[PDB]
């Protein structure tokens, strides 16, 4: 006998994100297997953990063309009590725009966990110096003073045999998740600032080249997590 | 902590590495490849056949070619032009000129997160009419196959051969929708997201793969050639990747700073 | 353990600044099966092709801008003798077989010392058409000598200049904007790579297996792996230091399988 | 698993609902190693 | 939601949300687009066969196409960065120039109704759509007041 | 094979009160858990049991403005054989209109169980007096006489050390349930009257302030129950 | 058991008319976990912030109408030093941390005696914007001194005067009618509360835990608990009695967790 | 339970039909107590 | 073992030329009792004062003679903000307590390299009025 059925009001609706299969039209097809091919990607956070280059403007004020964005910050000999480079911890900011962490995360609504900033000193081996790397919680005014950076979460990095320092930005958030994109620039989307201060000047023996450069990488920590995939930005194709 | 980035390996650190703290607990798994790509998105918009088509010629197409552009849809994330696979994506910025405006397509959502070199999945295809209450049908033929471009006569009505065949035909109801899933049908093991080889030994184009597709679909009215009016009708194509797997980690597209 | 002398066949290459060997994406890119898609007996390895091959790149200078790069296609550099990379028995086997499957061991040497600053990104990048001009023809050695380095600009960032089929006079010529063989220059560190920093080392090691869209590919056309040497930090030094340091590279194939034995390749 | 929730019952056989490859004869892996 | 505040009667609320979309115009073919809390509308169009096709026809977030004269019904999870929804709130979302008592993410996202036809197909007659919501697995915290009833 | 089905006549009907789930569109979402947050409300009768203030007009006849409604009844020194305050036991009456019992119950069609009226003497500690609190069943005429209040259900409340008296209004109904709102003012909706009479006059030593006040609370008993949720009154928003 | 002396740190407060301590909404608002949403080590309690803080409210008079009230935001009274409530080390810790989570112990004292009548409702009310003017700015201490009590009227009953974003010249300005931060004055006894009746007691005790929309909230902006002192029965007495009795309050934080250590807060 | 009557059979898995909270590492309760 | 990264709270300082940590005059200057001369409960350590604070001294030059020196009083540099040494929560706790007992961990950095000669004596000297 015919089974009595009550079709719901949402019948014949196509739903793009429906978690169910549809009818097969061309079954009994065996594809070539894939034993030989290595490098299988189970999860996109495996590529988020890979460090990639950030971007900054090269030098103020005159530049031949504004497109001259550069993956390093040059260290001048001149001393003034302001950071050499600073950027907000906000994953929609241009400093993350061409990193894998920013590009992957920008297609997700929320993130959780730590961002890992990696620095690389590309100057000569004879160079000696010290840098203070400081992460500031959100505040009414961004800190600029080295004394103000010293009051925040900070680590001192020494130039020596090992050329690199991995700075893990701590996850300090009022909510369990944070917004990837700062629409209203609220506390849930902008998590303060990271800043670089020189502690001592870089010292050089004579005939060394002046102004060495620190190469910047951005990467996801091992606790980093992404949630709620959203529509992409198609701006890259135009 | 101290490292050497010149190693090529960097250990994913935590808050407790240098400072006092602990791991943030995991709470999501949406970056999984099988979960992420398993959602439908707009592939292409094709015109509806009302007669037996003449399939678009291979490039370079010359003047006076009698062919039906805009009716066939390659099931590719890769860029296409004039229902044939392309390397560069192209668009038209200005109306003025003379000549045929070629159809081009992309899956912007795919390349926004590929991020890998090789891809393989089954493909759910969903076909939605852009015209209200349209009665239409979907014809598919696999990778390596071709369109049967002729008609047969029944009661002095020309009936095209694409109404039949061994490959799947799906008739929608009046105002209905078509949905079905397709297997990986290529001679190749996987689809190359980016490719450096050449398909032929002579006169081929570098970076243009021949069979990086799940076949070609087209929309047609289930009525003979004598029933025709001038009003062109349009059909949108939706694709969804089933059991998606990825290999060989790679780059994401450049984002302009202007 | 910075002193390593790696032996293969009759050739041994030495470094005293070894950073280790980057093994991606398997624990050993030499562990591998006979290719399942061809049923003839493969031509397997022997001790005169189980060896290293050495070639020369163009000199690195102060004038080389950031992200300027050199592209070495594999096995295409052997076919074209790019940089003097004569491959001997290996190239003789390449021209006489239709299919070829192998991985690669690469080492790039650049003779830096103290009082110099700069960094070179050395990556094996799948998959590139960077050895090909935008008109679709491959670069000659004269053209590779005239560059002398490929400048990063709007093209090669968006893929706008990749090789293409022209539509012809029937169609309107479209505005070409984007292509999937782009280089995103900030993201090249996703690939199997090491950084030749002037501070810490003079040589780098990357070890890669075979990959492809098929379990074997055609010997003449494949470009499944490309040795990319890209500037991250430009060269700077005071006058009196060594001008124009040279860049050399050493290439070894791993577990080669050859299929389709036939006469020497003659183009059409 | 994938984006699938209706886990209780499958109407079509696996070799009709999906492809399968032919026979020839979480915790994350690192994409690179150092020797 | 007058029915909610007539019985909240509490400070904090969390539930899943069944959304039901009913056309006020007869025999309307329409579709529902949703994007979660913290997300935004993709405001552009792409060209297919000289017909402008807007990007909100696609994307990774759920799109539900109704039949001609049909209805749309689906249930949504609690998607906020916040633990719960504040029925009443005393804080501030920003440290500067914020408004007291205005929470930023006390929502289950935003929905919109669209015709599944390109931009060239348009007439002047505006069409309307009603929104129905249902709270699934509702939980409440922190007992509080009910609204004042005027004696006039 | 296709299963034979017989769809019922009410197919594609949307029913707002349907006791069944619908299709999920955006599953596999984990929300932040709620371990930390106390005060979980399982049932609205838990707030119905909480006493809240009733409302009465302050004083007859002249008032500066009619909006001067007050949660207490002042006790004058003058004696006349009428109750000081009286109100019907009818949950739609204005005396319950801003109590939690009335506001919660007004969104329900039926109630069962006892209403608990709580009195609080807010006068000085030196004051002494006695009050008679009487609940009358429905009658053809509301009782006004203290002798008539004495014949009903009544309790005598003494002013002393404990300042409060909880008067439980007994549930005396012909039907098992009673209507919340008196549309036709039937026996099923209006359950008589509660009245306050002074038994003795309040006595004061000199320099005490005259006219102390009794603070009124309304609350639900432990046997109180509500049934059949109805549409709300949106009058509060206008 | 009306005589209770409660000890916390170096501060002990005494009453001889104790009605008991209202423990809502858990059996102990001190029993609580490290906040799960921040992974840095929290700054936990120590004996110089494990103490009581005392402030002054405005005088209660005959002229104070029914349901007139005073609003004490927590921790906002510490940030604003409302009523002389200097918080010392606790406020110094508040200004140097981004997040703050704690409960509250409150006791309000008013010096009544015999020959006086009146009743004060003392409630901890979540969540209020009652400390903020309708223009959206917080009340200054001069304005809090000038009130001297907030009068209940049509606004504050319906929520009509709560802070809002203006729509601008593009839109028609709407008739604002209702808002969810209303006070229904007859229903304030739903909150954790006691009544300071002149008849029975001079002091009241309420003990509340942390609550919030998130497992921790920002130190500068949160108003998750507010000490509300509201008149139920106005003051009356014959001449010769003590005019203008004073209202004081004592505030103790319970189980504080501080996160996001940084420099002292400076407004933009 | 809630306003649900079709208790016999659920087609979708619980983590698709509803949210669930993540791990970190009748008879009525009174809303107030006196000491 | 010249590469050492020492972690305290939310602050980590790194050096690649570590000579080791001079532990005088006990095997661990962190091993210590509640101070026996006050009977109120002491305010003990917590993770926002369990951290490092960084300041700047004046530049070393050719013209600086032998035995010329700079004096940094502790905790006086925190009270005076000498060299930009803002102490945050630690200085906020200092100004609100009458008594204070602690030890100190100090590290001084100076950015020398090859082709330079000179030596700096870095000592913790009890007890001075040199400030």
């Amino acid at each position: 006998g015919p089974i009595p059925t009550a079709p719901r009001e949402n019948s014949l609706m196509f739903l793009s994100t429906l978690p169910d299969d549809t009818v097969p039209a061309y079954g009994n097809v065996r594809t070539p297997p894939v034993n030989y091919l290595p490098g299988e990607i189970t999860d996109l956070l495996q590529l988020a953990r890979i460090p990639t280059l950030m971007a900054f403007e090269r030098v103020p004020e005159p530049v031949p063309a504004s497109d001259t964005y550069v993956p390093y910050v040059a260290v001048p000999t001149q001393f003034d009590d302001r950071p050499l480079i600073s950027f907000p911890i906000t994953l929609s900011d241009p400093v993350y725009q061409n990193t894998l962490v920013g590009a992957i995360s920008s297609n997700f609504a929320n993130y959780r966990g730590c961002i890992q900033i990696t620095l690389t000193f590309c100057g000569p081996m004879m160079a000696r110096g010290k840098f203070l790397l400081s992460y500031s919680p959100p505040n009414g005014t961004q800190p600029q003073t080295l004394s103000e950076a010293m009051q925040c979460t900070y680590s001192i990095w020494d130039i020596g045999l090992n050329s690199s320092w991995t700075f893990v930005v701590p996850y300090i958030s009022p909510s369990d998740y944070r917004e990837t994109r700062a629409i209203t620039n609220s506390v849930y989307s902008a998590d303060g600032w990271f800043s670089l201060h020189k502690l001592t000047k870089i010292t050089l023996p004579p005939d060394c080249p002046q102004s060495p450069c620190i190469l910047f990488f951005a990467s996801a920590g091992e606790d980093y997590t992404l949630r709620l995939p959203v529509d992409c930005n198609p701006s890259y194709v135009f | 902590s101290t490292d050497n980035a010149e190693t090529g390996v960097i250990e994913a650190g935590n808050t407790d590495t240098d400072f006092s703290g602990e791991l943030a607990a995991p709470g999501s798994n949406h970056t999984n490849v099988k979960f992420l790509f398993d959602r439908s998105r707009l592939l292409n918009v094709i015109k509806v056949l009302e007669k037996d088509a003449v399939f678009p010629r291979p490039f370079p197409t010359q003047e006076g070619a009698q062919q039906d552009d805009g009716y066939f849809c390659l099931l590719t994330p890769r860029p296409t032009v004039a229902s044939r696979p392309a390397t560069r994506f192209g668009l038209y910025a200005n109306p003025s000129g003379s000549g045929v405006l070629a159809n081009t397509s992309l899956d912007f959502n795919f390349y926004s997160l590929a991020c890998f070199t090789y891809f393989r999945s089954d493909l759910e295809v969903t076909v939605v009419s852009l015209e209200p209450d349209l009665e239409f049908a979907v014809g598919w033929f696999p990778s390596g196959s071709e369109y049967q471009a002729s008609s047969f006569v029944y009661d002095q009505l020309h009936v095209p051969f694409h109404f039949t065949g061994r490959t799947p035909r799906a008739f929608a109801s009046k105002g209905g929708k078509v949905s079905f899933v397709l297997p990986w049908n290529s001679v190749s093991s996987v689809l190359p997201v980016r490719w450096g080889g050449a398909s032929k030994l002579s006169s081929a184009t570098r970076g243009l793969p021949a069979h990086a597709d799940w076949g070609t679909i087209y929309a047609f009215v289930p009525r003979p050639n004598e029933k025709k009016s001038t009003a062109v009708k349009h059909v949108a194509v939706y694709i969804r990747y089933k059991n998606a797997r990825a290999w060989c980690p790679s780059m994401l597209p450049f984002r302009s700073y202007k | 353990d910075r002193v390593t002398t790696q032996t293969a066949g009759n050739t041994a290459i030495n470094t005293q600044s070894s950073l280790g060997v980057l093994c991606a994406y398997v624990e050993d890119p030499t562990k591998s099966d006979p290719p399942s898609s061809s049923t003839d007996q493969p031509t397997t390895t022997f001790t005169a092709i189980d060896r290293w091959y050495t070639g020369r790149l163009n000199s690195w200078t102060k004038a080389v801008k950031t992200f300027s790069f050199q592209a070495v296609p594999l096995p295409g550099a052997f076919l074209s003798r790019q940089g003097g990379l004569n491959g001997g028995a290996f190239t003789a086997t390449l021209h006489r077989h239709f299919l070829m499957k192998c991985g690669w061991q690469v080492q790039v040497q650049c003779n830096l010392t103290q009082f110099h600053q700069g960094a070179l990104l050395v990556a094996m990048v799948p998959e590139t058409t960077l050895d090909v001009k935008p008109d679709g023809k491959a670069k000659s050695l004269q053209e590779l000598n005239e560059e002398q380095w490929v400048e990063m600009s709007d093209d090669y960032r968006t893929g706008k200049n990749m090789p293409f089929q022209s539509l012809g006079t029937y169609y309107r010529p479209p505005n070409w904007t984007w292509g999937p063989n782009f280089i995103n220059p900030y993201q090249v560190t996703v690939f199997p790579h090491q950084i030749l920093n002037a501070r810490t080392s003079t040589s780098v090691d990357v070890n890669v297996p075979y990959i492809g869209e098929t379990p074997t590919q055609s010997s003449e056309t494949q470009n499944s792996w490309t040795l990319l040497v890209m500037v991250l930090v430009p060269l700077d030094y005071k006058e009196g230091a060594t001008t124009d340091p040279e860049i050399t590279f050493s290439v070894r194939p791993t577990s080669p399988y050859f299929n389709g034995l036939r006469n020497r390749y003659t183009a059409g | 698993r994938g984006n699938n929730g209706n886990m209780t019952f499958n109407y079509y056989a696996n070799t009709y609902q999906n492809s399968v490859d032919f026979s020839t004869s979480g915790i994350l892996n690192p994409l690179g190693y150092l020797k």
